[PDB]
């Protein structure tokens, strides 16, 4: 590794980043799997897990093991080096925590929040009340059908 | 007066040019609102 | 075989109606916007085709 | 559902920031003798403890 190295046992990437944030201690890594009635499961990679939480965290081509912290572009004008998270229900999906909640990776990171004021989010679990968003996308039809008239 | 017929006139051809431009941008507004 | 030919012809049909619909409501942008353009088809914003 | 795996270290399982690299060659080389500065960097060995 063109990096010194120092084994996970004492999980100094962890500890610098929660505690640099102040948010919270170490924390044990696991791989995590997908449980699931027809029984797939594919291994995302050793990512760390703290409490209930469940922060995404990828090897490196030279071995090295690294907590996937998204570099974000932020409206400081500096890169705010934030860890991710897990998104949607089925948890399969890295989503960036930024302004201390959950965002999809879809626009914000790269790009000052000068542009993009505000990033699109993935719900935590499957979205609420389906019918009544069947009803909000004919809404949503209904609001271009007053503009076309 | 023939300046004032002149430019009442002149000023008719912008106001159609202006009105024109807009009824095109509703029009693309309908494309755009279609797809 | 009946039910794929028959499945076949009406989406051809739908398709050309979708098309013919589409050509009717032709329109061409003009940077001026002096006047209308020419290419404009005659049933543009009626009721009818939406 | 996402379910926990317990698993062992893959390699050495290295972190980002570490212990500061630049005394830690100079601690390696701070036992003695004429010339002791090691070529490339310093890693672990188990033959050795």
């Amino acid at each position: 590794v063109k990096n010194v190295q120092v084994a996970n046992a004492d999980l100094t990437e962890a500890k610098a980043a929660l505690t640099a944030a102040g948010v919270t201690g170490t924390a044990s890594v696991v791989k995590m799997s997908y449980t699931d009635n027809n029984g797939k499961t594919i291994d995302g990679g050793l990512a760390v897990k703290v409490g209930d939480d469940y922060y995404s965290a990828t090897q490196n081509k030279d071995g090295s093991i690294s907590i996937n912290t998204t570099k974000y572009t932020a409206d400081d004008g500096t890169s705010k080096t934030a860890l991710n998270k897990l998104g949607g229900a089925d948890g399969k999906t890295e989503v960036v925590s930024i302004g201390g909640k959950t965002y999809a990776a879809s626009k914000a990171e790269g790009h000052n929040f000068k542009a993009q004021p505000d990033l699109a989010e993935a719900a935590a679990t499957t979205t609420e009340n389906p019918l009544q968003k069947i009803d909000a996308a004919l809404a949503q039809v209904d609001t271009l059908r007053s503009d076309l008239g | 007066a023939g300046q004032a017929i002149a430019n009442r006139f002149t000023a008719n051809i912008k106001g159609l040019t202006q009105a024109s431009r807009n009824a095109n941008d509703g029009i693309s507004i309908a494309q755009t609102t279609e797809g | 075989t009946k039910a794929k030919e028959a499945i076949k012809s009406w989406v051809d049909a739908y398709n050309s109606l979708v098309d013919t619909f589409s050509s009717l409501t032709k329109y061409t942008a003009v940077e001026p916007g002096e006047e209308a353009s020419d290419k404009n088809g005659a049933l543009l914003g009626d009721s009818v085709v939406r | 559902k996402v379910s926990d795996t317990a698993a062992t270290v893959t390699g050495y399982a290295d972190t980002t920031i570490a212990l500061d690299n630049s005394t830690f060659k100079a601690s390696a080389t701070g036992l003695g003798g004429t010339d002791q500065k090691i070529d490339g960097d310093l890693k672990f060995d188990d033959t050795t403890g």
